[PDB]
């Protein structure tokens, strides 16, 4: 029940990023559409 | 920590505060008991959540 990352405690916390794992998701999944379709042209 | 968002003071006035990491069934709801200070913070607020 004791986690490791109970370091809040010390003052030590994590900020979590702008983009999620979804949005970048969806800018690889934006540029693979666009190189499957289009070439270099996007 | 305590973020505080502004659009700057040549535009407006208003502020939007972020409290980090903390939910805010969590947060001290002291809106109108500030002056007894139970929070480190002197100023508390009652807006939109």
């Amino acid at each position: 029940r004791d986690l490791i990352c109970a370091q809040k405690f010390k003052g030590l916390t994590v900020l979590p990023p702008l983009l999620t794992d979804e949005m970048i998701a969806q800018y690889t999944s934006a540029l693979l559409a666009g190189t499957i379709t289009s070439g270099w042209t996007f | 920590g305590v973020s505080v968002i502004t659009p700057g003071t040549n535009t407006s006035n208003q502020v939007a505060v972020l409290y980090q990491g903390v939910n805010c069934t969590e947060v001290p709801v002291a809106i109108h008991a500030d002056q007894l200070t139970p929070t480190w913070r002197v100023y508390s607020t009652g807006s939109n959540v």
